[PDB]
């Protein structure tokens, strides 16, 4: 099938502002509710930041995941399939630290009834997600300094392996004088990157495995 | 095969 050259799903109103996550490891639990805020805009038309500390705080251990410590996506989303909701944002709002779980239905912002996990390595597949599903929650290889100091441009590391430790939302993919890219939303806040994006090389195999381990929720 | 996204 056809497929778009480019996608930018902020541009079809489907993602909230850049979060800034702080001193708490919860990178998976924002790509979660980056993935799922998009449904709901797809479902609903709102465009509705959801709580990261909902996850932080209530998808623990029972579905793997170690608050400020790190976790999964998708059991994230099994999360909020489990629990039927998820908080607004602005009713559970960050705090950047693990706490007693404070989930209230009162505020319930979304749900979630299915996930879907994506294969190992398969950029194409990636590629079609994103251009007709929605945003979709990926791991990359975050653990070289080349990353945390990115300003702007097509990002390419050589040290980058597919083995993943960073939970991001890719929200579109383009090219930049033919050179192809993902663009990311990263939760490191507004003074990360490209206004707290990072473009991110694609179709250079799996680079810094932004496409081991995709998932997107559906509402 | 997946990592936790802890040593961080």
């Amino acid at each position: 099938r056809i497929l778009p050259d480019s996608v930018d799903w902020r541009e079809k109103g489907c993602v909230t502002e850049v979060k800034y996550q702080g001193s708490c490891g919860a990178c998976w639990a924002f790509s979660a509710v980056g993935a799922l805020e998009a449904q709901l805009k797809l479902k609903t038309g709102k465009l509705v930041s959801l709580s990261a500390q909902n996850l932080v705080d209530c998808s623990t251990e029972k579905y793997g995941n170690k608050g400020c410590n790190g976790g999964f996506m998708t059991t994230a989303f099994q999360y909020i399939i489990d629990n039927k909701g998820i908080d607004s944002d602005a009713s559970y709002p960050y705090k950047a630290m693990d706490q007693k779980c404070q989930y209230d239905s009162k505020y319930r912002a979304a749900t979630c009834s299915k996930y879907t996990e994506l294969p190992y390595g398969r950029e194409d597949v990636l590629k079609e997600a994103v251009a007709n599903k929605g945003p979709v929650s990926v791991g990359v290889d975050a653990r070289h300094p080349s990353f945390f100091l990115y300003r702007s441009g097509v990002y390419y590391e050589p040290s980058c392996t597919q083995n993943v430790n960073h939970g991001v939302l890719v929200v579109g993919y383009g090219d930049l004088n033919g050179k192809e890219y993902w663009l990311v939303k990263n939760s490191w806040g507004h003074n990360f990157g490209e206004e707290g994006y990072i473009r991110m090389a694609r179709n250079k195999g799996n680079h810094c495995g932004i496409a081991s381990f995709p998932s997107y929720p559906e509402i | 095969a997946k990592h936790r996204m802890v040593m961080w």
